[PDB]
């Protein structure tokens, strides 16, 4: 059992997509999140 | 984006709020009434398991069939350039018409199991 | 963004130099003589704590006082959409006149106690 | 303690700055020396 | 010997390497992975500090 | 970015595929057959050790040589903005002429020794 996993790399990949409408770009934008199921954590955009 | 070698695609798991999530994504946004937008993800996996998978992402002003297509196209290349067997390539897509103020969102988030 | 449950709004913690901290935050840059250029951070607090806080960015050129109540706003609209009461929404701006070329930055860094 | 947990941030602080610059990133630079975050490496949350 | 600094956020990195690269695409994103392969760094996933 | 106090500039190492690099860089796209861009890094270096370093970006349509000229000048005024004595300024730059669609890119990645 493997442990201090979560110090180590990510070891799953999940795709997901939503969309959604906004009183302004932000909250378009947050809707779309909430809508593909991942809205209320931190992305951090790797690229 | 990378997905790390050996990692496995799964459907998202229960996260906890607030989590620091690394996230490759492609997202879209239009004030234009009636204006199709969407975005797409794709993950391109590797034949030799000692190899990462990539993870490419599209987002404009087209449809969902246009949009998967296209990211699809685009981790094709990512493993031409690397010059890597490809074993086959995960994606998905999504569109949305604008009614007032919309966005179109595609992503692939990296987690632990 | 989002602010964990359980976490707490305090003043910003002696961070060590270089510490790579998880940061929201929303800029404005302008070289346009005399003009007012501002950002603002929000943060909507839940009354349910095991829910988590939101938080919300805006820049954009107005002034201090308009950016934070439109700031303000997007974090009440942001509850609105999850359905989740309001305790009350923590909020900072900032306003800047250009003089020759000038930055207007607002900010919520997470960190660890 | 001995064995390190792992954790969610659990603090949350609001800061904010404005400065003038040379060029964009200098100015932005100094938005954040004068926010009081300008010698940490952000790593922004979308 | 992984780590995943934003976890381990009291380990800061001890080392820092300048690269530089550059590469056509058919795509902008395709240029981009391509110049990052050419810098060295495009099968590694990069978390922008700003 | 900011270059943590005692950290050694070495040549990149041999990162694990998929690895999470905290990284600071600069990129320019452009689909303009013929034209010429640029991306360039620095790292202002300070004399007192336990200070930190300053990494300064740019990216922009000009020759490698101006690229790095700018940058390095910006890594200067960041350290004159904060009042430190710098020790030197460490820079990389690299120029690309298009063909049909090209991407120039300088980065200052972060990691363990
Ligand atoms: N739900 C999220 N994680 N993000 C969307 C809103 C982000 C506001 N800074
Ligand atoms: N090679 C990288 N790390 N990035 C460029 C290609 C990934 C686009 N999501
Ligand atoms: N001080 C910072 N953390 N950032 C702004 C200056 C560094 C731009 N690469």
């Amino acid at each position: 059992n493997p442990l201090h996993a979560y110090f180590k790399l990510p070891n799953t990949v999940s795709l997901v997509a939503g969309s959604s409408e906004g009183e302004t770009p932000l909250n378009a934008f947050d809707g779309a999140l909430l809508n593909a199921g991942i809205g209320n954590v931190n992305l951090i955009r790797i690229s | 984006x990378i997905m790390p070698p050996e990692a496995e695609i799964v459907p998202l798991p229960k996260l906890p709020m607030g989590a620091l999530v690394p996230t490759a994504y492609g997202y879209i946004i239009s004030d234009v009434p009636g204006e199709t937008i969407s975005a797409a993800i794709s993950v391109a996996i590797p034949k030799d398991k000692s190899l990462c998978g990539l993870i490419m992402q599209y987002e404009g002003k087209c449809s969902k069939k246009e949009a998967e297509k296209t990211v699809r196209e685009m981790a094709k290349i990512g493993f031409e350039m690397r010059g890597w067997e490809l074993d086959r390539i995960e994606s998905i897509a999504v569109e949305h018409t604008v009614e007032k103020l919309g966005c179109a969102f595609a992503a692939a988030a990296l987690w632990y199991k």
